[PDB]
């Protein structure tokens, strides 16, 4: 069913750039 | 410093080229890339396992990776049936797990691990000039590829067996007992003409010949590895080559482009290593199946199969070859070179035996001929089967078309990449990769031409 | 037959060779060109480690 | 009749190509 | 400071990819 | 799916699109320094 | 036994979420290998234990 | 036709051998250099 | 001082955009062509004139949407909103295909306003007006295919509709009715277009390839002062290069860029003349000699006499649904069958 | 000194006028072979059975064909993909009947243009330039090899290659539209954008440079004598040209760098042609174009018609007439 796959895909996608968000916030060498 | 523009001289869109003198980060890049390859190989496999239906033929579902395991012969029976899904599931999950290990190693070398392994590791360190060390690494790669070939040889010879498509009574998994390793036969295919009738190594027919050639490659690559670990290049090759970083990429790009073209022409024409029960019928096979189906149709009504003169004098059903054989008619006179297992028992010394076409037609042959003209490879980009002048009836594109077109494009781009790098590497070794110097100019010393 | 022809299509022979007379020409050109090159090796650059690359 | 006219025109085009390649003015310096 | 332009462009790219994915989904079986 | 792994059929159908996002991740990672 | 698979599988997926989130952050922080090291060791060990436990339990699932 | 075929193989293999033993004959040093 | 002085102060004040004395034409008379094309592709059907449902509201895609031409019974009227065919009833005016006659005849002045704006900035910044005379050629093309072709040929219905899948219908319309292929003016046109596409790639892959040495790193884009009195590419070296490979090679980069100017406009004007000659139905259809020879001798069969016998198969099949105002329904025996292909 | 050293020095000299190099020893004789066969076969070739259905086809000037209708006929379909040289034939009145010079000329011309691309690398390396002319020349090589080699491999016959003639080219194109629907294919639209953008960018750059020529001559003589050859002065005010373009359209679509402008000119039409070169190779393997038959459907279930449903009628009209005497079984073209 699409209603679970969309939320799972949003989680898998938002796992990506939040790494860059946390590293740009906390002081990483991005 | 390291990840800089104005010191390294490379822009952000040429960022990988900042790794030419960085062995550890280069290693991490490669191991992360291998992690990506294994992760795709797991993910698409488990996707096709989740969407797989066993009652339906495998080429009617748009699957490309499951036939590569079914050709080796895990979970299949006679006639190309599918009895199981758990071997496919194991082959998915093992790649999906091993990709995590390779991704961890790649990220560790590309983030924390040391940049230059040549300081504290005199084994793994390498300079692009060091010819003996380059031949060492090439020897290790060749030994690993030789063991990779012997894995296939052992799977054919001892472990279960391989799905042959030339066993009688339909295709069947059998165990190779006598791999034909005749040198005068196996080194025929490497030399045969790449045109029609003859064919290049795409004209391979025997699983005995396939496994014997892999026995040859398994011996040869191990011998080459033992050669290059202990030898250095000789001066006729030490002056013929450009010895640098990017040049080594330049040779491999042209090689892998040739690999892609050979894979394309394999996957479009062959029916031995890519069996018709798993990937579908081929180009000539569709036309041969159509002509055979309409001949078996029109034979059982009263019209003759021999004296049925067509529109222009030539035979409507049976006619001759250019080289005297007896073949089908219509437009498969361009496709008379076809040899399939549903047709070869009906084929005698002069070709199509008229007595066998009267008396010896098999029901499984009738079924294969009835389904191949239905599922002939006539695709579309929006996945509508048939010709362009066909209504939206059947959602069908053959997997052979996707494999052929995709690998032809992906080989042609590697060819263009070779034309890039083989120029740029020799220009950088010469010393004018950045432009003509304004003071020392090579043209204003030369003569005019008038 | 009616006429005369080589009948070399569809055979599958190495290098398209039919006669050994046809086969000797390959080596008879290749070896002489190699010999001229190997004589011309005198006026080239041969070396221990003087390699032409980065 | 007209085949000779066709052949004459093609050969004349090729001749002007030949003279343009080999009998040009020399592109001379400063 | 402000919300940076790269973080603006990432969200604009995601809001473009979502609309294009809905365009393919309405392309497949919708009219 | 063959067996009791059946309720993971949603998250199986997200897997092959994941390797493509590494290119976009590299572009966003190099936009994070404003391309410098 | 099905739930014994599925709880371990959800734990494996969530440990993998923890890896994909934290381990690049721990690696890219300039003292993260000094600070969060035993946590990464225990996470990798737990990941391997979950993989082997699921692999052993799939034999007992009949 | 065989008289033609020997001649065609002769010309083809002469030019191909000239090609190969040209590129073995110290190519990347016949540049303007440094 | 007076009037026509503060109105020259403004309209020539500088901002981000540049409106001018012909920008006062260009910006109002265009942008409604864009709005009308988008409106006709999105909202507006073509069910009544042609018989084709070609809107976004009716399930069509970006490829298959087109602001459609009026019916043949609207012979050559200008099709105003008000007037003798629509009387200001805006819904009926949109149904009768007046949007195409809005957008085409309204953007025909948009091209004039754009070329005059291009002509006015070249007087403001004191430069030579060679950028103006090049844009006359797509104006000639636009006039020739959208304006002069429907006038002398009994209808605005016989005009290429503003779309993507309708331009394709127009191309097959010429290929199956006019045989636009055999027109020497079209040979001039394809020579101009494809030679310009050649020479662009040649010049681009030559100039930055025989480039000088100014920077330090291999990124050669970072080594260009825009305020420079030197060169950036070795003309002598590229001349010697293309002289030794190709034979003739240029030596005058005045003449080079002037030749790049001169090729595609020559191609497009020499295509526009042929489109005029096709508008008058002076088509490059069949010859005399091979036809009178092929009627006598049966086995002749050139590609020419196959293209004619193929174009007949185009024109007998597509017409009965292309143009319903003819009111013709061919029986299947009348169609060119080919004996069961 | 030695014979081989003197021969190599002559063949890699840069003072002979038309350069040769080491790819030139395959570029020169093979293309001279192809030219010397093509000029003969365009003039005096006997009629050729293109179809294998015992119907010869006239293609040469002597048999009632002018310059437009003259063509080298491709090889018959019964000959197939078989390599068919002169020496495998019976006579030269039998080699010319079954499509000989097409088989000879194409296999020559392809090797000729590949070695010509190698030569364009080699002379750049011999002079000391940067080597990327051959990368740009890879696009029309791909466009030639797709219609002469890849598509007949895909169709299994050398018949369906492009006939070497003006009036034969269009009979290739129209039947290709019939069987494969090339217009409804996204690679081909990228190539149309490539050629139209290439013409636009050539006319635009040749306008904006010629519109800024620094005056060096008078108004009576030629405006091309203002450039003395081999100078060091920039003859066009690129600052003023960029300012005019920025006033004309945009200041953020600048391309102020001359080198960025030249990269854009080098990469627009080449990447435009590469996608059509892939599109022909994909349609060779029967990976057909788009298909929008019977898409627009009313609420009942009846079939409405669109421009795709008119192009379907035109392609039916082409398809039921191409190869009029061969096809009997109802499909597979
Ligand atoms: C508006 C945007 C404007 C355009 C901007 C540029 C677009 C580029 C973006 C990528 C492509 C578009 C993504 C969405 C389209 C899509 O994907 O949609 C396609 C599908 C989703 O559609 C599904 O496609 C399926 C296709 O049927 C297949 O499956 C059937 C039965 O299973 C049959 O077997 C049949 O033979 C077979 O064709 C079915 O029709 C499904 O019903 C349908 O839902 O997703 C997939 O496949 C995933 C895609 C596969 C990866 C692509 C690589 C494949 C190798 C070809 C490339 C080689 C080089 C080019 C040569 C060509
Ligand atoms: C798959 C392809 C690939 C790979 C392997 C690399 C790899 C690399 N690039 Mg690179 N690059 C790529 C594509 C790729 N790039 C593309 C497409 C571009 C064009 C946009 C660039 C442009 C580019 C530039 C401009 C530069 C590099 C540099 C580098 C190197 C250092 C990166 C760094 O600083 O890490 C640090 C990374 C971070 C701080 C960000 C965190 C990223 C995390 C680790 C992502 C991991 C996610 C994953 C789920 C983790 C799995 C863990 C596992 C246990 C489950 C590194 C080896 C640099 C270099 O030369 O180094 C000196 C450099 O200057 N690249
Ligand atoms: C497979 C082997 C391979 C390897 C290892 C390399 C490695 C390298 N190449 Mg290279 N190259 C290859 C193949 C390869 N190339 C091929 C096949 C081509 C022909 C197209 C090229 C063309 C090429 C050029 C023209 C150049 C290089 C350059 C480089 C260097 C830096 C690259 C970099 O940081 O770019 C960073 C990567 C990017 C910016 C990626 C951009 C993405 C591309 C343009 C399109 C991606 C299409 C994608 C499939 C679309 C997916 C769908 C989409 C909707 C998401 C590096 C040594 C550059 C250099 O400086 O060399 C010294 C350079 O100028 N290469
Ligand atoms: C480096 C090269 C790497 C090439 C990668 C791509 C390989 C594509 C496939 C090539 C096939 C190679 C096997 C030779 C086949 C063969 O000779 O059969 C023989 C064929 C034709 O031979 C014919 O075969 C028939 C057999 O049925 C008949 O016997 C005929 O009588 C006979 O003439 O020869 C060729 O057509 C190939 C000649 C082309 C060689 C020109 C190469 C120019 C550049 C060379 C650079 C150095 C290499
Ligand atoms: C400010 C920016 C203005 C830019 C103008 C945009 C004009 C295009 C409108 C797109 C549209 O409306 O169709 C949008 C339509 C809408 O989507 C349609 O909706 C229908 C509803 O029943 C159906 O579902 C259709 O199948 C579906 O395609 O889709 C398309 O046509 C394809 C997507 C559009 C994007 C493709 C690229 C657009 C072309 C860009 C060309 C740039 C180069 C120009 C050179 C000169
Ligand atoms: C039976 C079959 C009949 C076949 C007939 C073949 C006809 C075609 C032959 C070509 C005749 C035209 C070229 C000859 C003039 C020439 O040599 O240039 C004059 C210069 C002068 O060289 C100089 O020549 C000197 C020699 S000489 O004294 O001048 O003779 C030398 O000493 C000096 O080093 C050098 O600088 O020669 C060279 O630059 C290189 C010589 C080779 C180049 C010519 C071949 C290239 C032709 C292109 C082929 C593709 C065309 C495709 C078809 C359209
Ligand atoms: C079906 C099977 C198909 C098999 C295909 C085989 C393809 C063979 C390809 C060979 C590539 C060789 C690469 C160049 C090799 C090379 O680099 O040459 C150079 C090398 C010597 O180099 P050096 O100059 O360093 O020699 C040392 C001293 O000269 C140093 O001053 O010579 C050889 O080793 C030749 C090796 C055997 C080559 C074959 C024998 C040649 C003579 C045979 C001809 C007989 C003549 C008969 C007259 C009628
Ligand atoms: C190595 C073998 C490969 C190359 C062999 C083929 C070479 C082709 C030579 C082209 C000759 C054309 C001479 C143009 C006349 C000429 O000599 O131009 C000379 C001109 C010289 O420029 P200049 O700088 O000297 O001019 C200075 C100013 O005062 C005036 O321009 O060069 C060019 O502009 C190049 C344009 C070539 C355009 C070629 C297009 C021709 C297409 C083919 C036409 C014939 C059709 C053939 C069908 C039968
Ligand atoms: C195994 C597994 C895991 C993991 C996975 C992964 C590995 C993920 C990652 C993913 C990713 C990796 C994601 C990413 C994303 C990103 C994106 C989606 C982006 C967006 C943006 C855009 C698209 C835009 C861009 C741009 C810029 C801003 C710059 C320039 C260029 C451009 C404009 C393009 C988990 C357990 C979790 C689940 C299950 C499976
Ligand atoms: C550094 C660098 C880079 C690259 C990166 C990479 C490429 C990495 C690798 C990555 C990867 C590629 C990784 C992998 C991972 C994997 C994993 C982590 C896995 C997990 C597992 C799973 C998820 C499974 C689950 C399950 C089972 C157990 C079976 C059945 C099915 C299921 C699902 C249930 C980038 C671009 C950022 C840029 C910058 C630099
Ligand atoms: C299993 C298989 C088999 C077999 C396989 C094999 C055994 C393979 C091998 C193959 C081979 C054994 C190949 C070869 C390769 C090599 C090559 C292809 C070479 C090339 C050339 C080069 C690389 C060079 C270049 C250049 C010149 C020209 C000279 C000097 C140097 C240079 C670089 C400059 C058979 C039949 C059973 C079939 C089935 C599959
Ligand atoms: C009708 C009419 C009129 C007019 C009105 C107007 C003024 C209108 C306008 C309108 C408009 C104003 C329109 C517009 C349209 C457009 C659109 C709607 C857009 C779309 C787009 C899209 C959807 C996107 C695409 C793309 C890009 C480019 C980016 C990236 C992504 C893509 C590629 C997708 C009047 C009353 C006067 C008169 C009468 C008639
Ligand atoms: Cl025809
Ligand atoms: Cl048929
Ligand atoms: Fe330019």
């Amino acid at each position: 069913e699409l209603a679970l796959t969309l939320v799972s895909l949003v989680l898998v996608v938002s796992a990506g750039p939040l790494v860059v968000v946390l590293l740009s916030a906390r002081g990483g060498n991005l | 410093g390291g990840r800089d523009q104005e010191t390294t001289g490379f822009a952000w869109w040429s960022g990988n080229a900042r790794l030419i003198n960085l062995s550890g980060k280069l290693l991490g890049a490669h191991v992360a890339h291998a992690g990506l390859i294994v992760f795709w190989a797991g993910a698409m496999n488990l996707f096709e396992v989740s969407h797989f239906v066993p009652e339906k033929p495998m080429y009617e579902q748009g699957l490309i990776l499951l036939p590569h395991i079914a050709t080796l012969g895990y979970g299949v029976g006679p006639g190309g049936e599918i009895i199981d899904t758990f071997p496919y599931f194991v082959s998915g999950v093992l790649h999906l797990i091993s990709s995590a290990v390779l991704g961890f190693g790649g990220v560790y070398h590309s983030l924390i691990g040391p940049e230059t392994l040549e300081e504290s590791y005199p084994f793994f360190g390498y300079v692009w000039k060091d010819k003996n060390k380059m031949t060492n690494i090439l020897g290790y790669h060749l030994i690993m590829l030789g063991l990779g070939a012997w894995l296939l040889v052992w799977k054919a010879m001892y472990f279960g067996g391989v799905y042959d498509t030339w066993a009688p009574g339909g295709g069947d998994v059998r165990v190779i007992t006598n791999p034909t390793t005749n040198a005068a036969v196996i080194f025929g295919y490497l030399v045969k003409s790449p045109f029609g009738g003859d064919g290049w190594i795409c004209s391979v027919d025997n699983m005995e010949d396939i496994i014997g050639g892999h026995i040859w490659i398994g011996t040869l690559e191990i011998l080459g590895g033992i050669w290059h670990i202990y030898t250095t290049p000789w001066p006729w090759a030490r002056r013929a080559f450009v010895w640098s970083g990017e040049a080594y990429l330049s040779y491999s790009l042209g090689a892998i482009g040739v690999m892609g073209f050979i894979a394309c022409c394999m996957s479009w024409f062959n029916n031995t290593a890519y069996p018709s029960e798993f990937y579908g019928p081929t180009g000539p096979e569709a036309s041969q199946s159509q002509a055979f189906t309409f001949l078996v149709r029109d034979q059982r009504l009263g019209a003759n199969v021999a004296s049925a003169q067509g529109p222009t004098g030539l035979g409507k059903y049976l006619m001759r070859s250019p080289t005297g054989e007896i073949i089908f008619g219509g437009e498969t006179m361009r496709f008379w070179d076809f040899r399939g297992p549903w047709l070869e028992p009906l084929r005698g010394p002069n070709g199509l035996d008229l007595n066998k076409l009267k008396n010896d037609i098999q029901p499984w042959q009738e079924r294969r001929a009835a389904e191949y003209m239905t599922h002939a490879p006539l695709g579309s980009l929006n996945s509508v089967g048939g010709v362009a002048t066909e209504i939206n009836a059947v959602n069908f594109v053959s997997p052979r078309s996707w494999l052929a077109c995709s690998h032809f494009c992906l080989g042609f781009f590697f060819f263009i990449g070779h034309l890039w790098h083989a120029g740029r590497a020799r220009a950088a070794a010469a010393g004018f990769e950045k432009g003509i110097d304004r003071f020392d100019e090579p043209v204003l010393s030369m003569r005019p031409l008038d | 037959l009616v006429d005369e022809r080589m009948n070399g299509d569809g055979t599958g022979r190495p290098f398209g060779v039919n006669d050994p007379v046809l086969g000797w020409v390959l080596l008879g050109v290749f070896g002489t060109m190699w010999a001229i090159w190997f004589i011309g090796q005198k006026d080239l650059g041969d070396f221990e480690d003087a390699d032409d690359g980065l | 009749m007209e085949a000779l006219v066709y052949t004459f025109l093609l050969v004349g085009t090729l001749g002007i190509i030949f003279f343009s390649i080999f009998f040009r003015d020399p592109p001379r310096m400063i | 400071g402000r919300i940076p332009l790269w973080l603006v462009g990432t969200e604009e790219g995601t809001l473009a990819i979502g609309a294009i994915s809905c365009f393919f989904y309405g392309f497949l079986c919708w009219f | 799916l063959p067996e009791a792994y059946a309720p993971f059929a949603p998250i199986v159908d997200v897997l092959p699109v994941i390797p493509v996002f590494f290119i976009l991740l590299a572009f966003v990672w190099q936009a994070a320094v404003s391309f410098r | 036994m099905t739930s014994i698979l599925q709880v371990a599988l959800l734990a494996l997926i969530f440990v993998s979420f923890a890896l994909v989130v934290g381990v690049p952050v721990v690696f890219a922080t300039p003292n993260g290998w000094t600070d969060n090291k035993g946590a990464v060791f225990s996470g990798l060990s737990l990941w391997l234990l979950l993989v082997f436990v699921v692999g052993i339990l799939n034999s007992f699932v009949v | 036709m065989l008289t033609l075929k020997i001649f065609v193989y002769t010309v083809v293999t002469f030019f191909v051998c000239l090609f190969i033993f040209g590129f073995l004959s110290n190519d990347p040093a016949r540049n303007p250099g440094k | 001082r007076t009037w026509f002085d503060d109105a020259d102060d403004w309209l020539r004040q500088d901002r981000f955009v540049f409106v001018g004395w012909s920008g006062l034409l260009l910006f109002p008379c265009a942008y409604f062509a864009l709005g009308g094309w988008l409106t006709g592709t999105t909202f507006v059907t073509s069910w009544y004139t042609h018989g084709l449902a070609t809107s976004y509201l009716e399930g069509c895609n970006f490829l298959t949407a087109a602001v459609s031409t009026p019916a043949n019974s609207m012979a050559h009227s200008l099709l105003f909103v008000w007037g003798p065919e629509a009387q200001g009833d805006f819904t009926r005016w949109c149904q009768l295909g007046g949007l195409w006659a809005f957008v085409a005849l309204h953007g025909a002045f948009g091209l004039i306003g754009f070329m005059l704006r291009q002509f006015e900035i070249a007087r403001s910044v004191n430069l030579r007006p060679y950028n103006a005379i090049a844009f006359s050629a797509p104006i000639a093309v636009f006039v020739s295919v959208f304006l002069i072709y429907p006038l002398g040929q009994s209808g605005w219905f016989f005009a290429p509709s503003f779309g993507v899948a309708a331009i394709f219908r127009f191309i097959l319309f010429f290929q199956g009715f006019h045989n636009w292929t055999l027109n020497p003016f079209h040979m001039m046109g394809v020579a101009g277009v494809l030679g310009a596409a050649l020479l662009c790639a040649i010049h681009g892959a030559t100039v930055e390839n025989t480039l000088f040495e100014d920077g330090d790193g291999a990124n050669t884009f970072r080594a260009f002062n825009p305020t420079q009195a030197e060169e950036t590419y070795s003309m002598v070296t590229a001349n010697r290069f293309w002289s030794q490979i190709f034979g003739v090679a240029f030596s005058n980069k005045r003449w080079l860029h002037f030749f790049m100017l001169l090729v595609p406009v020559t191609g497009l004007w020499m295509s526009a003349i042929g489109v005029v000659g096709l508008a008058l139905n002076l088509r490059a259809y069949d010859f005399v000699s091979q036809e009178i020879r092929a009627a006598e001798d049966p086995e002749f069969e050139t590609f020419y006499t196959k293209n004619i016998l193929l174009n007949e198969g185009i024109r007998a099949w597509m017409a009965a649904q292309d143009q319903p105002h003819e009111r013709l329904v061919f029986p299947e025996e009348v169609l060119p069958r080919g004996n069961a292909l | 000194s030695s014979l081989w050293a003197r021969f190599c020095e002559w063949i890699t000299s840069t003072e002979n006028r038309l350069y040769i190099g080491w790819f030139g020893v395959i570029m020169i004789p093979c293309l001279l072979t192809a030219t010397s066969v093509f000029i003969i076969a365009f003039i005096a070739a006997p009629p050729v059975d293109i179809d294998g259905i015992r119907e010869p086809v006239s293609g040469s000037l002597l048999y009632g064909n002018n310059i437009i209708t003259g063509a080298v006929i491709p090889t018959s379909n019964a000959i197939g993909l078989h390599f068919y040289p002169i020496w495998e034939a019976a006579s030269l009145d039998e080699w010319l009947y079954n499509g000989g010079p097409y088989q000879l000329i194409v296999c020559h011309f392809l090797l000729g243009v590949y070695c010509y691309m190698g030569r364009e690398w080699e002379l750049s390396f011999r002079l000391g330039m940067r080597p990327w002319i051959a990368v740009a020349y890879s696009a029309p090589v791909a466009a030639a090899s797709a219609v002469f080699l890849v598509y007949p491999i895909g169709q299994g016959s050398f018949s369906d290659g492009m006939p070497l003639g003006i009036s034969g080219t269009f009979n290739f194109m129209i039947v290709f539209q019939a069987e494969h629907n090339i217009l409804m294919h996204p690679f081909h639209m990228l190539g149309v954008a490539g050629v139209f953008g290439g013409s636009l960018f050539s006319a635009m750059h040749g306008s904006l440079v010629t519109s800024s020529l620094i005056r060096e001559t008078t108004e009576n003589e030629s405006a091309n004598e203002g450039y003395r050859f081999g100078q060091e002065e920039e003859t066009y005010n690129i600052v003023a040209a960029h300012g005019y373009f920025g006033r004309l359209i945009f200041q953020y679509a600048s391309f102020n760098n001359s080198r960025s402008l030249h990269f854009f000119l080098a990469a627009w039409p080449v990447i435009g042609i590469w996608f059509t070169a892939l599109g022909l190779s994909t349609m060779a393997f029967n990976l057909n174009g788009f298909n929008f038959n019977q898409s627009v459907v009313d609420s009942q279930g009846r079939v409405l018609n669109t421009w795709a449903d008119i192009i379907n009628r035109a392609n039916l009209g082409m398809e039921v007439m191409h190869e009029r005497n061969a096809h009997n079984f109802p499909l597979d073209l």
